[PDB]
């Protein structure tokens, strides 16, 4: 019966969700719990480099608020 | 097809090479219940044709692969030795079951499908419609099936029934001789032709008076059709040639013998 | 009587309605969609596949399969070496020798069937006057060597002893048609 | 991919049926006709049966 | 961590490819009133692994007339490019974030034809040369319109960035305003993947096996792995461009689940199409693209230049 | 025996299973016997559910099914395509003609059994064998492949 | 760095499969096996002889049409211009002349393959 | 030991046997994979008289019926003797592969044979194989040969191409027998 | 035969036919595999008189 | 049996796991079906051998055998006839 096609489909379906989900989680793990920063233009890269320089630990994603001034 | 192989196997014991039709009639009578099962198959088959027509007949891809492919004129088809659908696809009104009938073909009603363009698409349409006309003949055969014996009551040709063979002296002698020497055929020669599914199927059979044929020349319809492949393939691509081989409907058991 | 398969050439004028219907058919692939509908409808049909070898294709008592040599209910061989089967065999697949048995009986000393010459036509079993040689119902006897398909008398009698229960019942079901 | 000439070479299934039939009785020759157009078996039988 | 992320893309995609070979054979089977594989594993789920192990245990061909460097290179290039097409795909976040990701796809996909061209030529046999020259014709047919179709769509996106397509479709599928381009795009991806009814470079009824006819064993498997990976890729691309999966910044996995479902469905229609139609003639594919798609594609490109100006709907640069 | 012999034996099973489970015959058929081969692929028997898939290229085929009569004119071509199958390869002789010449055994033009031209693994009798009889022979080839001991024999050399 | 890393892994994976496929299986090289395939009969000539191209004119037309799309692919940046009327006229004229070029070749039978 | 339990045994002593599946012509042809062909003393101190495989089998099968063969030792050699240098050069001429010979001492050569001998599959070469390549065939004297068993020895020049054509590239596949210059022969 | 009413509607709509009335799979409509014995008739030459072979 | 299944699937056999000393847990084939059940399972009749047993004959095999090809039990052909020509045997005693 047609529903016997589904075991292969479910395996396909699981395999096609892992890349999207794994990339989203690995980004947050490696970017301080936030989305990985996107630098489309030079201005955005400049902000990341400034964030890295003021972080104290050479990581752009470690943010400094008003407690730092 | 697998269901029709069962009708073959039920009358003869073999799905394909039945050896069931013999000179004098048929080998055995139909088993009880076979006509009903042939009727059950027959009443659903036209829907199976409709589904296939739904896939191909109006499909623009199918029409692009068969329309104006392998066009053959009526005059060339006659001079090239074509027969069957290879003539009727070009409009020639010819079919041996109607023009030179054999067995009980003059007692059944059916129509001969005729092409208009002489190309692969018209020949495909002719063959689809021929299947529909076959169902029409089958229905008449089912209703008009008469009673009686199934081989000629002439024990110098047709073997006697096994019960007679085991009771009567004449039947045993005739059984013995028919399965050893065989029946003698008076000397002569005939060219006999039928409207086989692939075209005119012919035999030129020479008897010298004995129980073995002196000469048997077999006329295969596909032998002339394949000989016309070069003619039909002019100005066509390799993929068209694949279609034109299919449109001739060719089996090499009959072309090569 | 004849009919035209592709003569629908009663050329007519075209309205806006029919021209648009023709336009929609070309531009929106409607007949191609009908094709997908047909294959979709088969997707949800029960497949015709049987679970071979746990299930089998239907057969009939007339089925022509592996040959066997039969006996009378006493155990006496039915074959009396008449050679009608050998004479009729269209493949010359049968080879027979015979002599008077120790009790004076007319019996074979050789009865060979080359199963790789045989065409499984059943002419031998029609020709046999005593229902000795038959094609049985077995069709699952493929081998790993050519030599295993050159059956001698011992093999053919063992097939008879192996398959008689089914062979007898198939003959009881068909012999009135013979 | 334009086809300039088709030269069909056959005989790759030529088995000498017609010669073999000369050594057969008429009944013995019948099964050779099943194996000609082996898609239309019974029609081949019918042609040979009518001729005989 | 970036190396772990490469694994969690490549390995699941290669398993998805392997099981698409199973799904194809079962979907085709059931549309043909058969079952397809149901013995090798439960419901046939080990059949792909058996075929893979069989092929790599088989003797690989070393034909005498063959020019061996290109013969080996072509299947190697095929799988490399198929896997590379996945790295910029945002599901919703890509492994590699590219500014011109769409142009990366076209260039990478366009290099993929050379695996067919070189394998067919390098094999140095007539049926393989026929398959290579059909690939030349195939690319000429569809590549003429594929980039213009994409161009018109991306005048509503405003960039070549794949991630921007997610935001463009925040409130509506791009299918709705672009369905005529979506239709032409869908036919183009069938031809681009050499799939039926345009499976011409292999076309087994005509060329036996076309470009890969001289290939055996594991080298043959690479072409097959590359073809099934590309089918998933092109449909996933169609999903992101026209069928914008639902995106929520706090629920990224919702995008991934929705993306997979639509991508699975679009891959199924590829197998459904194969079961339904006859093959085009390869001159007829050229006429389909150049005499039907190309006129409409050019008109619609002009229309999609015109639209944002007269509706004041130019998308943002950033 | 030893644990190295046990491991070798389990590997034989694994590689044997893979070749059993993915037998790809050549698209290759000679006469009426090929029609019954089509019926084995047809829905009732559906050979593809056992993992059996026709491929037209000898380079991509594992099994040759000699399905019909082998003439002298055809014999070199059949030998050629057999030689062009990569190994491991198997031959199934199907039907009386291929098995030993059958109805045409005594012809001037016919090879009396394809096993004069190629080695044969399975002989399937019948004229033609039914689709089911052919399927039985294919399953007998699988069990033959299941018995291959190539790695065990290599280990003991 | 990341794009270089993944593409090298892609290259690395493909080459490893090739090495496995060529060194794992048992081999048996002989001349008849390695001769070119042609349906069981020998080829009558080299596959390296000229193979006529019937669509050669479409092929070189494709070269020009491929530079036309190269002129169109800056359009996403061009629609950001203040000079909207100028951009629109340039894009409209560019598409129209390309259409006229296709229309001319179509009516000259330049899209028909040679026989 | 064989004659001690079967004193009437026929003993067949072939030289190196060439043929389609040999480990002689195929072996040297496969030196192309290592670019340069080592030979002890450059192959000028080794004489070979190789014999065709179908000649040996024909002689072996004739010895099953020959009344005069029992209890004897036969030497099955080919018609011609060659120095190992010219034989290998001819092999590379027939394969149309670049022939680059260079001398290699036997003790270094044996060590390479031991390394290749470590293969757990079928070794490409062994130490024993290296030793046997550089032992000269013994000059014919006294023992009967193939002619005594009704076999005319086939020259290597008549049959080598059937063995060596598969070792050519596509450029040279169709090159005929006569394009290769035959090897120079010796009488010692 | 065992399709649900929902699937029957789906496949009837998709095909454009009434598939349930003409199923390609066979159920109980076919003949029984055991039948009563036949009794076949004899031909016109089964006569005890006026049946000399030379007249036929 | 299940007569609600379509013709072809309405009857089936579950093979034993051991027959004649052979392990048939995985290695099953159609030749394991004995003749009395072969008729029923192939639908040559509607009557199973439980309620319609076959006739008993003393020479019928009591133990069915499956296909024994490529085993020590395989059939090996041979001529079943005896020597036809008889040689002269020379005398054992000498002659002078
Ligand atoms: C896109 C994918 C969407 C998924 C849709 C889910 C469909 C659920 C389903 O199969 O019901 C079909 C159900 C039965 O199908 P049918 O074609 O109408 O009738 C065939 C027989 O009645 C069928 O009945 P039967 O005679 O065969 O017996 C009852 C039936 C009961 O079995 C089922 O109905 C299948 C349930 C799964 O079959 C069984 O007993 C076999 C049980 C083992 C199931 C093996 C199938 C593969 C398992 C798939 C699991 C998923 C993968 C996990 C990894 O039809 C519906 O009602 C569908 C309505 C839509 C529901 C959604
Ligand atoms: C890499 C992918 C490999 C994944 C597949 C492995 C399992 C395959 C076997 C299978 O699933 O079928 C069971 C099969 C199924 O039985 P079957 O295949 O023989 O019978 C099928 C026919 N019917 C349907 C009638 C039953 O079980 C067997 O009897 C065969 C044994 C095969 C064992 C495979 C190897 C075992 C694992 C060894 C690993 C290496 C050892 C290292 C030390
Ligand atoms: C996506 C898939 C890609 C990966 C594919 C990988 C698939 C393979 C899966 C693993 C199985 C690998 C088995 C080898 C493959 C078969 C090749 C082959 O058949 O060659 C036969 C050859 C034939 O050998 P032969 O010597 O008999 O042949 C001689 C010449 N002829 C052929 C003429 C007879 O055998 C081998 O060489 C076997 C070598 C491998 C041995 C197995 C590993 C050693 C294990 C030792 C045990 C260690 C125990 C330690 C603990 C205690
Ligand atoms: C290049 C190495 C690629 C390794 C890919 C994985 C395959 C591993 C199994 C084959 C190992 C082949 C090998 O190197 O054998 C030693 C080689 C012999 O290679 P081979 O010719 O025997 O390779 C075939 C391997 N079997 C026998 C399993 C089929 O011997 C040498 O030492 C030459 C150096
Ligand atoms: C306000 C402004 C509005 C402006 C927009 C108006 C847009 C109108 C809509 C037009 C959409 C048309 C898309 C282009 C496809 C097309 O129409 O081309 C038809 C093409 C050729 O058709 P053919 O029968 O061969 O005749 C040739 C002359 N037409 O035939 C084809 O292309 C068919 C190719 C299909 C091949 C099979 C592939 C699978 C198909 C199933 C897909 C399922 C998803
Ligand atoms: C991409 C989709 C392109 C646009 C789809 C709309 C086409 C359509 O409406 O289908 C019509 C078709 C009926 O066919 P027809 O008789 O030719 O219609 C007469 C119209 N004057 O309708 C039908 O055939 C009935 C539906 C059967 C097919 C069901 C599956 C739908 C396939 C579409 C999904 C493609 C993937
Ligand atoms: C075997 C052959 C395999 C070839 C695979 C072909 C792949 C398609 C062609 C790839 C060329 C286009 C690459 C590209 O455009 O990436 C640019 C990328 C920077 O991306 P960008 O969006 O500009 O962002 C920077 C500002 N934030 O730039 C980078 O991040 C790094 C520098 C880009 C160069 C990478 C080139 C691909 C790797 C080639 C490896 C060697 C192959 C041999
Ligand atoms: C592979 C795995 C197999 C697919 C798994 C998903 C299968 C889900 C099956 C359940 C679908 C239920 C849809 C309702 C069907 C019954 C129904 O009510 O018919 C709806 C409609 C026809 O309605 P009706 O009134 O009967 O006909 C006359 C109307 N003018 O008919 C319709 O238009 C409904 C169309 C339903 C389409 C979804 C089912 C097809 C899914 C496979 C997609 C293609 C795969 C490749
Ligand atoms: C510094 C130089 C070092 C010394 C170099 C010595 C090189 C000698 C290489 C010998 C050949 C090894 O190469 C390998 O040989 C085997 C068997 O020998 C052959 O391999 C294959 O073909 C033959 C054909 O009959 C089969 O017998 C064999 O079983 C199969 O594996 C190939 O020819 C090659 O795969
Ligand atoms: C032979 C080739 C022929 C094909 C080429 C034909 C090109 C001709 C194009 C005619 C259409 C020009 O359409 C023209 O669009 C511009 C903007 O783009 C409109 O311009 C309008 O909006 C712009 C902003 O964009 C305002 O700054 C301007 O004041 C206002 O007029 C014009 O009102 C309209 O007339
Ligand atoms: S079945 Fe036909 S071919 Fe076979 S032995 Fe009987 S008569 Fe001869
Ligand atoms: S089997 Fe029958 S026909 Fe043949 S020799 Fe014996 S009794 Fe006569
Ligand atoms: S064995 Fe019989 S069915 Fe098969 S090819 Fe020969 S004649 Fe035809």
């Amino acid at each position: 019966m047609w529903f016997e096609i589904l075991p292969g489909l479910a395996i396909m379906g699981v395999c096609l969700v892992i890349p999207g989900v794994s990339t989203a989680y690995i980004h947050k793990f490696t970017n301080g719990g936030k989305e990985k920063r996107v630098a489309r233009v030079q201005y955005q890269w400049y902000l990341m480099e400034r964030d890295r320089r003021i972080s104290g630990v050479n990581r752009y994603y470690v943010s400094k608020g008003l407690e730092n001034i | 097809r697998e269901k029709m192989f069962e009708f073959y196997e039920r009358v003869s014991g073999a799905r394909m090479h039945a050896a069931y039709i013999r000179p004098g009639g048929v080998h055995q009578d139909l088993p009880l219940g076979l006509l009903d099962d042939i009727y059950e198959f027959s009443k659903n088959f036209s829907l199976r044709i409709d589904e296939v027509e739904e896939m191909l007949t109006n499909n623009r891809i199918w029409r692009n692969r068969t329309v104006d492919i392998g066009v053959v004129t009526a005059e060339d088809a006659l001079n090239y030795g074509f027969s069957g659908v290879m003539l009727r696809g070009s409009g020639i009104q010819w079919d041996l079951r109607k023009t030179q009938p054999y067995d009980v073909y003059d007692q059944v009603e059916f129509d001969v499908p005729i092409g208009s363009r002489g190309d692969c698409y018209d020949r495909y349409l002719c063959r689809v419609e021929e299947m529909r006309q076959s169902l029409r003949i089958i229905e008449q055969c089912l209703n008009k099936m008469p009673p009686g014996e199934i081989k000629v009551d002439d024990a110098k040709v047709s073997p006697p029934k096994r019960a007679e063979m085991k009771t009567s002296m004449e039947s045993l002698i005739h059984h013995f001789k028919l399965y050893t020497e065989g029946y003698q055929v008076p000397p002569g020669a005939t060219y006999t032709a039928i409207e086989a599914p692939k075209g005119e199927f012919g035999v030129y059979l020479v008897s010298d008076g004995s129980s073995r044929p002196y000469r048997c020349k077999i006329k295969a319809p596909g032998f002339a059709h394949l000989a016309g492949l070069d003619k039909m393939s002019k100005g066509h691509m390799l993929a068209d040639v694949v279609a034109i081989i299919g449109t001739q409907d060719i089996v090499f058991g009959e072309i090569d013998r | 009587t004849y009919k035209y398969v592709n003569k629908k050439e009663q050329e007519s004028e075209v309205d806006m309605k029919s021209a648009t219907d023709n336009a929609a058919r070309i531009l929106m692939w409607t007949e191609l969609i009908r094709g997908l509908g047909m294959t979709l409808s088969y997707l949800f049909r029960e497949p015709a596949t049987i679970n071979y070898p746990f299930e089998k294709g239907p057969l009939s008592p007339r089925f022509r399969g592996e040959h066997a040599l039969r006996r009378y209910p006493s155990g006496e061989e039915r074959c009396i070496a008449c050679k009608l089967c050998e004479a009729i065999c269209p493949a010359q697949a049968i080879t027979i020798e015979a002599e008077p048995r120790a009790d004076g009986s007319r019996r074979t000393t050789r009865y060979d069937i080359d199963m790789t010459k045989c065409i499984y036509c059943g002419f031998c079993q029609e020709a046999c006057p005593v229902d000795a040689i038959v094609e049985g119902p077995n069709f699952e006897f493929s081998t790993e060597t050519h030599e295993e398909l050159l059956y001698n008398k011992e093999k053919l009698l063992n097939n008879g002893d192996k398959w008689e229960a089914e062979i007898a019942a198939n003959i009881q079901a068909d012999y009135l048609y013979r | 991919e334009m086809v300039r000439k088709c030269d069909p070479h056959i005989g790759l299934l030529h088995r000498g049926t017609e010669k073999l039939i000369e050594y057969k009785t008429y009944l013995q020759a019948l099964p050779y006709f099943d194996r000609l157009d082996y898609v239309s078996m019974m029609c081949n039988e019918q042609a040979y049966s009518i001729a005989v | 961590m970036f190396f772990i992320n490469i694994l969690t893309l490549l390995v699941p995609i290669l398993i998805a490819m392997a099981f698409l070979t199973l799904v194809e054979r079962k979907i085709l089977g059931y549309m043909q009133l058969r079952k397809g594989p149901n013995i090798v594993g439960p419901y046939g789920i080990l059949q792909p692994f058996a075929d893979a192990m069989k092929l790599f245990m088989k003797e690989p061909m070393r034909p005498l007339t063959t020019s061996m460097s290109l013969f080996i290179i072509a299947p190697t290039l095929s799988l490399t490019l198929a896997l590379s097409l996945w790295v910029p795909l945002p599901m919703p976040h890509p492994l590699i974030n590219l500014n011109l990701g769409i142009l990366f796809i076209l260039a990478t996909s366009s290099l993929s034809v050379y695996s067919i061209l070189w394998s067919g030529w390098a094999s140095n046999s007539k049926y393989s040369l026929f398959g290579a020259l059909r690939a030349v014709a195939q690319t000429i047919s569809y590549e003429v319109t594929m980039a213009i179709i994409l161009l018109s769509v991306l005048l509503m996106n405003g960039s070549y960035s794949l991630q921007t397509l997610i935001t463009t479709q925040e409130h509506m599928w791009l299918l709705l305003p672009a369905w005529p381009m979506a239709m032409m795009w869908f036919i183009s991806t069938l031809a681009e993947t050499n799939r039926a009814p345009f499976d011409l470079t292999e076309g087994e009824s005509e060329l036996v096996s076309g470009f890969n006819v001289e290939y055996a064993a594991g080298p043959f498997a690479l072409f097959f792995m590359a073809e099934y990976t590309n089918i998933i890729l092109m449909n996933a691309l169609t999903t992101i461009i026209f069928l914008g999966p639902l995106y929520y910044i706090n629920l990224p996995e919702l995008y991934s689940t929705n993306f997979m479902m639509e991508a699975l469905l679009l891959s199924s229609t590829f197998l459904w199409i194969r079961a339904s139609y006859p093959r085009f003639r390869y001159d007829q594919l050229m006429h389909l693209l150049w005499k039907n798609f190309l006129p409409l594609t050019l008109a619609l490109c002009m229309w999609h230049i015109s639209l944002p100006i007269f509706t004041a709907g130019v998308p943002p640069y950033m | 025996r030893s644990r190295a012999e046990y491991v070798v034996t389990k590997l034989d099973d694994l590689i044997n299973w893979a070749r059993r489970s993915s037998l790809w015959p050549m698209t290759f058929g000679l006469a009426c016997c090929a029609v019954e081969m089509m019926h084995m692929a047809a829905p009732r028997y559906d050979m593809d559910r056992f993992g059996v898939v026709f491929r037209a290229s000898p380079r991509q085929a594992d099994v040759m099914i000699v399905a019909g009569t082998l003439t002298n004119k055809m014999a070199p071509a059949l030998r050629k395509v057999y030689d062009q199958m990569p190994e491991p390869r198997y031959v199934v002789s199907m039907g009386s003609c291929a098995n030993g010449g059958g109805y045409y055994h005594y012809s001037y033009s016919v090879v009396r059994g394809c096993d004069r031209i190629v080695p044969v693994d399975i002989y399937v009798p019948g004229c033609p064998p039914t689709a089911e009889a052919l399927l039985y022979g294919i399953l007998q080839l699988q069990r033959k492949i299941k018995r291959e001991q190539k790695l065990k024999i290599w280990y003991r050399r | 760095m990341n794009l270089y890393t993944v593409i090298f892994i892609n290259i690395l994976l493909s080459l490893t499969l090739i090495l496995v496929a060529f060194w794992l299986p048992q081999m048996n090289l002989y001349s008849e096996k390695a001769n070119p395939y042609e349906c069981g009969f020998d080829p009558t000539s080299s596959a390296r002889l000229p193979f006529s191209m019937k669509f050669f004119l479409v092929a070189i037309t494709f070269l020009l049409f491929d530079l036309e799309i190269a002129l169109l692919l800056p359009l996403p940046w061009a629609i950001q211009t203040i000079k909207t009327s100028t951009m629109m006229i340039m894009a409209f004229i560019l598409v129209t002349i390309l259409s006229l070029g296709l229309a001319y070749e179509w009516t000259q039978k330049g899209l028909e393959w040679t026989e | 030991e064989v004659r001690s339990v079967f004193p009437e045994a026929i003993i067949i002593r072939p030289s190196d046997i060439f043929g389609r599946e040999d480990r002689f012509l195929n072996h040297f042809a496969n030196y192309r994979w290592f670019l340069a062909v080592p030979l002890v003393s450059l192959g000028f101190k080794t004489v070979k008289q190789p014999v065709y495989v179908a000649d040996v089998s024909k002689g072996i099968v004739n010895a099953t019926k020959d009344p005069d063969a029992v209890g004897k030792t036969f030497a099955f050699t080919g018609p011609n003797r060659y120095l190992l240098f010219h034989l290998v050069k001819y092999i590379f001429g027939m394969t149309h592969r670049t022939f680059i010979p260079y001398p290699l001492p036997l003790f270094v050569y044996s060590w390479i044979g031991k390394l290749f001998g470590l293969s757990p599959f079928e070794p490409w070469t062994t130490k024993d194989k290296v030793e046997r390549i550089h032992i000269s065939d013994v000059m014919p004297t006294d023992l009967p040969g193939l002619e005594d068993l009704g076999v005319q020895p086939t020259p290597l020049e008549l049959k080598s191409i059937e063995v060596l054509r598969r070792h050519r590239t596509y450029r040279w596949l169709s090159s005929e027998i006569e394009e290769t210059k035959p090897a120079k022969t010796v009488n010692y | 035969a065992s399709a649900t009413r929902v699937i029957q509607k789906l496949r009837n709509w998709a095909s454009g036919q009434d598939l349930q009335a003409k199923l390609q799979l066979r159920y109980q409509e076919i003949a029984k595999r055991t039948q009563p014995p036949p009794k076949l008739p004899v031909g016109p030459s089964h006569k005890l008189s006026n049946n000399y072979y030379c007249t036929r | 049996e299940d007569n609600k299944q379509f013709f072809g699937r309405h009857r089936w056999v579950i093979y034993t796991t051991e027959m004649n000393g052979k392990n048939t847990f995985w290695d099953v084939d159609g030749s394991m079906v004995p003749p009395e059940w072969h008729r029923w399972l192939h639908c040559m009749t509607d009557d199973p051998p439980t309620t319609n047993p076959p006739t008993a004959r003393k020479f019928i095999w009591t133990n069915h055998k499956f296909n024994v090809s490529a085993t020590p039990e395989q059939y090996v052909p041979y001529s079943t006839t005896r020597k036809k020509i008889h040689e002269w045997v020379p005398p054992s005693t000498p002659y002078k």
